[PDB]
């Protein structure tokens, strides 16, 4: 959170990449480090590779890197997924009485629907189109 | 918790001469009349 | 000793002055509507050279005299460890 | 105008003409207050720097932090651009909002040829930034002796 | 959109995309789910995506009403949007 | 493509002189302009996050940088403008 | 609750006045991030973008998703409704 | 296998009702079940009923006025009354 | 150690549960959080699932959630085991 | 403390009116207390069982019974928003100004939880608006700290 592309790359991306060795059937690896503070590393395997084992092997290596990552990155939760790149479907949610705003709908989806969908067998990854509520403390520098 | 939601497990059995399916059908009926926001599910042996 | 410092001070200064800081953005979300500028704020970045490490500031003296890291140490690129040395037919080598 | 800002950055030499020959504002400024001259200076586009100054670009335009194209050229070691700007009246002693001069920048990055030029144009060696530092203080902190000797 | 572009300007462009489907492709387009801040990986103020669902094949007779001609007309119309890359496209038979 | 980013240098010497810790400076800058995930709270029975961050109107403009104050060890409030300098530069929003 | 956060006690002044969090901050429930905002046919929406696990069956997984969704519906707040703006599976079923 | 005749039922808080309301719903269901001895027998909770617990409130203001830290208060209470795992030692060759 | 059921539930149980995603062939999951300071979460898989794969997938998702757990819980460690209820035998050891 | 005492504590907590009725007929000790010093009236007051509260008071329950930390049934009723129980207790002699061992009163508790109606009833019955807990706080201090503007008005 709050990191620029370069900070993400040199503090997270490189650290993880250097630990990615001894993985069976690896064809190639690519990554993006962006100024949203986000990193995505994609390891692509030979057709016929067992995705379960590929994931296990990648994570055995990731775990060697984890302690070396910034505390803030660890607390956001790093994830390891084995999914197709494209969307299977998009489940949309609206309110027909217009008595919930976009933010309210997104929180409802995050708090009440997303977890069970994410746990459903065959669901490789779930992207929330919105954000769950957090307690926001918006500081005022003058008052401080 | 059950499936990530607050829950309370309830055990019981069909009365003599009654099938478990019958007992379960009733439990579902009874459960349909509970306060708004209360759901239910079957687990373990009943899930099967 | 002459400067009244220890490895603890050295280590502390290196952590503070060889740092890569997440510093946020101008005009980041949620913005004040009508914002035109969105830009990363870039603060400290990792040092990249012996010279930069050399000028790490350990402390200033009462008389404004400055004590730099290069005043208490030699700074150089060198093995993470020095345990393994290879030769190929008697000539200096590395290998895998 | 916005087209000029882009062409100047990409170093599209002709393009800069097509626009300079259709009266695009030569001092069009982007959101951080950079003019086409800031961009050419930053990305080392010498020819475009010359064309812009030909068509009356403000040589001492300053961004929202008080920085001029000379600051940029000097900082990134664009020696020739530095010469040209100065030729065309670049304030050799311009200070940004930090009290930082082109000489501070060139000295920090150890650009010796550039430092010379700025001096050969009356750069005030004693100029202090907001922290009271001179180029000399910089050259010393950096342990750059070639540069240190020069400033004396 | 280019980096530095705001969420607000990305929404303006998304509104134009949504508008075109809801008015020019009335007969072919059933729905549009537009997302601001998310694009083909990953997040960003300057990116977005529209998922479009067509009416049933039986109500779209003719080459001109199939996905190919539709996405080609859309991309052409969207080419006249300023300081943005907007592309409508059909996903290929097979990923790789 | 690369974009303008706001480069801020913390002056180590000056911070030491004023007695403002580098950790307080970076936490203040990061939390205010980047946001900081502090800990969790419970919202309607569900664990969720707590974030501190500057209210939007105070992190929109470069001049806002100097409106943030850090407390020195001697108790004195010190504005960012006393121990930092800044400049515009270009940088990548996405490194591959 | 925001109210409870509002009364976190930052410090007691010298005169014995209190400084509460709400005195130095606005306190509200709001998104972990504010980057993603979706619409459905132009109205406020949210949703889930779902991707198939490697090698999983698309049709079975879709059916499992719907079955799980049906378990949620009867407990929706008034007015909340699920819509289906983009699904790649009907074509598979229908084409076969 | 449990018992034939046996069933295993879960009552679920689907809407953030909380523990007390879930309990009331449970009791409501248990009373109704008991009215059907002809069909249902021994319909009962598998878990535990609520019990008295000792609620202690730290007064933040008083602690701050006395110059007592919350960390010290909380580890003093927890360590003493709940116990605390400090670290490991070696007992006749075994880590404990 | 020393924790009550709600403390266990709200700082450990909910956090782990929220990370049990992307695991294959899960039928259901249940958990208990109690005032002995203990939590047990049981994940039950489709018949025919490779138990070793099931266990490693759970253990890997847990591993990534550990940094979200309280220090004292990270320190005690969190065991992921295969469930069985049948012993071959119980050997008792007594002092007479 | 007796067979029937125990059952009465249970029945009052569970809100089983019929059981309580039968227990009253049989002489179940209305003054039974558990380990923490809660009487059936405490239990009924806490869990909001109005009818049981009234039945207990008709059967000689001590309306001012206190627990091991000095808290009364009125404390509980006022804290958990049980308006009509609060009214009944006060009708039946409940000490409107009872202080627990922390010097906390029913008013403090209703205030803290923003129970306006209960606050007004309490004041009606002579609740001392200026009473201070062990920390010197009044119900008014509590309301401004909570930022409850309405309650703070009521307490002028
Ligand atoms: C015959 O293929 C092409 C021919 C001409 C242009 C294009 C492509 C093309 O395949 C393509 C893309 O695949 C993608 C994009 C794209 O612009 C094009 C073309 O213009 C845009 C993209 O990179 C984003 O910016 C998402 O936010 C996403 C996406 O990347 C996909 C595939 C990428 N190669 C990437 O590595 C990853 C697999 O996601
Ligand atoms: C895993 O695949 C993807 C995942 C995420 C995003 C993407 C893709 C993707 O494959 C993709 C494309 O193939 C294309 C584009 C694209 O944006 C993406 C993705 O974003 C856009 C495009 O029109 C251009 O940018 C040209 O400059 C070219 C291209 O269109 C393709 C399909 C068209 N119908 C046509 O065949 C054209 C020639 O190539
Ligand atoms: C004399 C033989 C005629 C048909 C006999 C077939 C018997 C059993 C067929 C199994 C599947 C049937 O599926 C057949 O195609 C689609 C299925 O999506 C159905 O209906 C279809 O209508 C239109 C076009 O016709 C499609 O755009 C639509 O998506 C689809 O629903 C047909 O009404 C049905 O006949």
């Amino acid at each position: 959170p709050g990191a620029d592309a370069k900070t993400v790359q040199d503090t997270v991306t490189q650290v993880i990449e250097q630990n990615m060795n001894g993985i069976d059937n690896l064809m190639y690896m690519s990554s993006n480090s962006d100024s949203t503070g986000t990193v995505q590393i994609t390891l692509t395997f030979e057709s016929g590779t067992d995705a379960d084992i590929a994931q296990v092997q990648v994570q055995n290596k990731l775990q060697l890197a984890m302690p070396l990552l910034p505390q803030e990155v660890q607390q956001q939760g790093v994830s390891v997924e084995k999914s197709s790149s494209s969307f299977l479907m998009v489940v949309g949610v609206i309110n027909t009485d217009g008595t919930m705003t976009q933010e309210d709908i997104s929180d409802y989806v995050a708090a009440n629907m997303k977890d069970a969908i994410s746990r459903t067998s065959g669901v490789g990854d779930v992207q929330l189109f919105g954000s769950q509520y957090a307690m926001r403390i918006w500081m005022n520098p003058n008052e401080l | 918790r059950y499936n990530g939601l607050p829950s309370m497990e309830i055990l019981g059995q069909a009365a003599p001469g009654k099938s478990t399916g019958e007992a379960m059908e009733l439990m579902e009926q009874l459960a349909s009349k509970l306060p708004t926001g209360v759901g239910y599910d079957w687990t373990g042996m009943s899930y099967q | 000793n002459k400067f009244q410092l220890t490895p603890v001070d050295v280590i502390t200064a290196i952590k503070a002055q060889n740092a890569q800081v997440a510093a946020g953005q101008l005009g980041g979300t949620p913005p004040v509507k009508g914002q035109q500028l969105n830009a990363s704020i870039i603060a400290q970045t990792r040092l990249t050279s012996t010279e930069e490490f050399g000028k790490i500031l350990l402390k200033v003296n009462q008389d404004g005299s400055r004590v730099l890291l290069r005043d208490v140490a030699k700074i150089e690129l060198g093995g993470e460890n020095y345990d393994i040395i290879a030769e190929f037919n008697g000539q200096p080598a590395s290998g895998l | 105008g916005k087209k000029l800002l882009e062409a100047a950055r990409a170093g599209r030499d002709d393009e800069v003409r097509i626009l300079m020959a259709n009266g695009a504002d030569v001092n069009a400024a982007d959101v951080v207050g950079w003019t086409p001259l800031h961009l050419a200076a930053y990305w080392g586009h010498l020819e475009i720097v010359e064309v812009l100054l030909k068509n009356g670009a403000d040589v001492n335009a300053y961004d929202t932090l008080g920085s001029t194209p000379l600051h940029l050229a000097a900082h990134f070691g664009h020696l020739e651009i530095v010469e040209v700007l100065l030729k065309n009246g670049a304030d050799v002693n311009a200070k940004d909002d930090n009290g930082i001069t082109p000489l501070h920048l060139a000295a920090n990055r150890g650009h010796l040829e550039i430092v010379e030029v700025l001096l050969k144009y009356g750069a005030d060696v004693n100029a202090q930034d907001k922290f009271g530092k001179t180029a000399f203080d910089i050259s010393i902190n950096n342990g750059n002796e070639d540069l240190a000797e020069i400033l004396q | 959109l280019p980096a530095g572009a705001t969420q607000e300007r990305t929404q303006k462009v998304l509104n134009e995309v949504t508008h075109y489907y809801l008015t020019k492709e009335k007969n072919n387009v059933e729905s549009v789910f537009a997302v601001n801040g998310f694009g083909f990986a990953g997040r960003g103020q300057n990116t977005g995506i529209a998922f479009v669902s067509l009416k049933d094949w039986a109500d779209r007779p003719g080459e001109e009403n199939k996905v190919e001609a539709i996405t080609m007309r859309a991309t052409r119309a969207f080419s006249q949007i300023k300081d943005a890359m907007v592309f409508a496209f059909n996903l290929p038979a097979i990923v790789e | 493509e690369d974009t303008p980013q706001f480069k801020i240098d913390i002056d180590q010497e000056k911070a030491q002189a004023l007695g403002v810790s580098i950790n307080d400076i970076n936490t203040t800058l990061g939390a205010a302009w980047g946001g900081s995930y502090v800990n969790d709270f419970i919202d309607r029975g569900r664990v969720k996050k707590v974030y501190v961050m500057s209210e939007a109107k105070y992190r929109m403009l470069p001049d806002d940088i100097g409106d943030w104050y850090v407390r020195a060890a001697d108790g004195q409030m010190v504005p960012f403008s006393a121990f930092s300098s800044s400049r515009w530069e270009y940088g990548s929003p996405r490194l591959e | 609750s925001t109210e409870e956060f509002g009364k976190i006690l930052l410090k007691v002044n010298q005169d014995g006045s209190r400084v509460l969090l709400r005195d130095v901050a606005k306190i509200e429930l709001g998104g972990e991030n504010y980057d993603i905002i979706a619409e459905f046919n132009g109205q406020p929406a949210s949703g889930l973008g779902i991707k198939l696990a490697t090698g999983a069956n698309a049709l079975d997984t879709a059916a499992a998703i719907r079955a799980e969704l049906a378990k949620m519906e009867p407990f929706f707040p008034s007015g909340l409704k699920i819509v289906y703006p983009y699904d790649t599976t009907p074509f598979v079923k229908i084409s076969i | 296998l449990g018992t034939a005749t046996g069933f295993d039922f879960e009552l679920i808080d689907q809407a953030g009702l909380g523990h007390e309301k879930l309990t009331q719903a449970r009791n409501q269901l248990l009373a109704e079940a008991a009215k059907h001895p002809d069909m249902l027998t021994s319909v009962r909770p598998n878990g535990l009923e609520d019990t008295p617990q000792f609620k202690i409130d730290i007064d933040q203001e008083k602690a701050q006025a006395l110059g007592v830290s919350i960390n010290d208060i909380n580890t003093t209470l927890g360590a003493a009354w709940g116990g605390s795992y400090v670290n490991d030692f070696i007992d006749r060759g075994r880590v404990k």
